């Protein structure tokens, strides 16, 4: 019963710019453990995805500093920092709390020439 | 060692319980093993939790109980469900941390009696 | 390298049955969970469900429950997804993923 | 140390049990203390029993059971009565002996789970 | 100071009225031991009316001595009490207060009725 | 409710004749404790009774070894070994095992100039 919004479906920004990207919660995804349930995900185009931040401000292995999960409890950012043209793609968050688990809606994020 | 602390006494209902073990250690980025045993002899195993915390590792029951759970910081909270009555008795969170090296383990909880009801 | 590695393309007519292989190297397979994971084809990600290594024990997810046979050869590191009476809606990448979600497979096309 | 046994779960519906702690230790002509106490915690003493082993002295319970008792040479049985549901959990058999010295207590037993139904 | 019990002294009361017959402990610690209450009618012999739990007070009574016999005690002062009511001759004997495993007794004290 | 009994109501010694004084029982009174609860007492007349035995086998203090309990854990036997004339009087047993407790019959153990 637990559904994830990626208000921003597709999102262009340039290099060097910053950009943030939000994903808001029905719940609060927030526990007694002290974690916060919510993955993030990229899927540049053809290649499956691949795990970018873990238990919301955590990031996983293989992973840019660019790269920053900040979140309130229900809602969720995924900063950044400098974009380099690699970072395009699709990026998916996704809660990790109750059943069934659910994916976001997926905000492509092009770069623009 | 790591100090344990447990709920002394839980009562259930629902013959469904959810039972965290509070730690004194961190076990982020830590390979370990997380364990939960009934029995005053503690020779029952009933929950295992066993990999590295970076990576998110499944809970399970050679002993035979419907087991999941999650892993935090310094808590570990089993879910068990489908417990009967006969089988209230005491159970015991315990840990052992394998990498990265010095290998340590839990002192001695004191448990919680776990009381199952209807 | 922990890595999975998933059965081939599939060109499969309605009405049958089809198992995906998701083979899993250089980790203790048992030790970790697996998921499953629709893609549509213009669509996004969903997710199917998980089974547990060690256990057996399948969870479906709500659509997914019915017609989707997740299972084990655990000895030989494999995981299988299952799907019978299969309608055009099925059409889809399909992933197996594992390690926490940190592991993916290279995906598997059905039509 | 005194090493103790105990059944390892007791389960009752007289709403009463018999409940021997059977030790490594003749207590025979000793000046001792025998107790028994609830909680995983074991911060309540259910019953007493003291005195020397010679004229057997009486048990009893500051923290509000019924409760008797007989002792022998290397056992000590409580008797409690009158128990309630909301009273199963663990209980502890515990000797420290005074006469003739050296004094020394009981390495800590594993418990009973006594389960009231 | 050896371990001592000590008695209440004769007595010559007629029917109907009350009595108590004190004991009192000496030498010993006391709350310790229980205590015992034992009739002996004149030619005939010993009879166990009960034991009174000198810790928690709680008495236990022989069958024939259920109703209108009593015991009580005075714990801080050491002291134990038998008390017979609405006495009957039936009730005529040296009555026996004794404690410590049965290992010590009474003077005796001779109610005559 | 046990019946305690002593079969033998007056029994005349002389001194140094050793005599053993029966009393049987109801129910057993030996225990999962091990220990078989009988209490043996002697009541000199005037007196007091004074403990003797204690758990059927075990001898009270300021006792003699004269004095011996010995028992099948429903009947049970005090020897006494050498009758000096202070051990006439009359001797009770008495069961401690279930409430109510209760006393022998007694049995006087009357000394007779020969
Ligand atoms: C879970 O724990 C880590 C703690 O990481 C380090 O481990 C110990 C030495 C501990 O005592 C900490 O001081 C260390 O930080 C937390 O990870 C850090 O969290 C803060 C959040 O502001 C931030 O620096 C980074 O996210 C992490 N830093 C490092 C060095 O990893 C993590 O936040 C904890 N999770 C909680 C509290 O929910
Ligand atoms: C309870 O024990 C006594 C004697 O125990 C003695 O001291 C202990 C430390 C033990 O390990 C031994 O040293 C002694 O046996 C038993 O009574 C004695 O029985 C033995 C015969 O084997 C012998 O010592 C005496 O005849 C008895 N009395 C004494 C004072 O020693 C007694 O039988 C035991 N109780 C029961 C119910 O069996
Ligand atoms: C676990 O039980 C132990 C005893 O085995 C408890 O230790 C006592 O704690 C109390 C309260 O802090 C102290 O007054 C005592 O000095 C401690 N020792 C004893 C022997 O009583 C301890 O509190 C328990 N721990 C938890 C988390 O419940
Ligand atoms: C008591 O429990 C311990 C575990 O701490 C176990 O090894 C032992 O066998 C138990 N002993 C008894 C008598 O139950
Ligand atoms: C767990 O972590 C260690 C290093 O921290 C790593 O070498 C290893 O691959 C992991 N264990 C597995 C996958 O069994
Ligand atoms: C339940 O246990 C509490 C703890 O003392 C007690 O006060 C209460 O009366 C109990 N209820 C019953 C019905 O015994
Ligand atoms: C307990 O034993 C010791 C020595 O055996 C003795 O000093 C003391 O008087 C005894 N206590 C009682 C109440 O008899
Ligand atoms: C104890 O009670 C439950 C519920 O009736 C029963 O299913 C179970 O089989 C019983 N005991 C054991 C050991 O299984």
């Amino acid at each position: 019963d637990i559904v994830m919004t990626q208000a921003a479906p597709s999102v262009p920004v340039t290099p060097g710019e910053s950009v943030s990207i939000s994903c808001r919660s029905t719940k609060s995804l927030l526990h007694s453990n002290g974690n916060t349930y919510l993955y993030w995900f990229l899927q540049r185009p053809g290649q499956s995805p691949q795990r970018l931040i873990y238990y919301m401000s955590n990031l996983a292995s293989g992973v840019p500093d660019r790269f920053s999960g900040r979140g309130s409890g229900t809602d969720f950012t995924l900063r950044i920092s400098r974009v380099e043209a690699e970072d395009a793609g699709v990026y998916y968050c996704m809660q990790s709390l109750e059943y069934p688990y659910t994916f976001g809606g997926g905000t492509k994020l092009e770069i623009k020439r | 060692k790591i100090l344990v602390k447990q709920l002394p006494r839980l009562v259930v209902y629902n013959n469904e319980v959810n039972l965290s073990c509070k730690y004194t250690y961190n076990l982020f980025s830590k390979e370990f093993r997380a364990s939960l045993y009934k029995g005053v002899d503690s020779a029952v195993e009933v929950c295992v939790v066993n990999g590295n915390y970076s990576h998110q590792p499944q809970f399970y029951s050679s002993t035979g109980f419907d087991c999941d759970g999650k892993l935090g910081n310094e808590t570990v909270t089993f879910y068990l469900r489908n417990l009967f009555v006969n089988q209230t008795d005491i159970y015991f969170c315990k840990i052992e941390v394998m990498y990265p090296p010095p290998y340590i383990g839990n002192e001695k909880s004191n448990g919680t009696i776990i009381h199952v009801k209807s | 390298q922990i890595q999975l590695v998933q059965s081939g393309p599939e060109l499969k007519k309605p009405g049958e049955t089809v198992k995906i292989s998701c083979k899993a190297s250089g980790y203790t397979f048992t030790n970790y969970g697996m998921t499953w994971v629709k893609q549509a084809p213009r669509k996004g990600l969903k997710w199917m469900g998980w089974i547990n290594t060690y256990t057996g024990r399948p969870t479906y997810a709500d659509d997914f429950k019915g017609r989707f046979a997740f299972s084990l050869e655990t000895s030989a590191s494999t995981a299988y997804l299952q799907i019978n009476n299969l309608k055009h809606e099925d059409t889809a990448t399909y992933f197996c993923a594992s390690l926490g979600e940190d592991f993916w497979g290279q995906g598997t096309t059905l039509t």
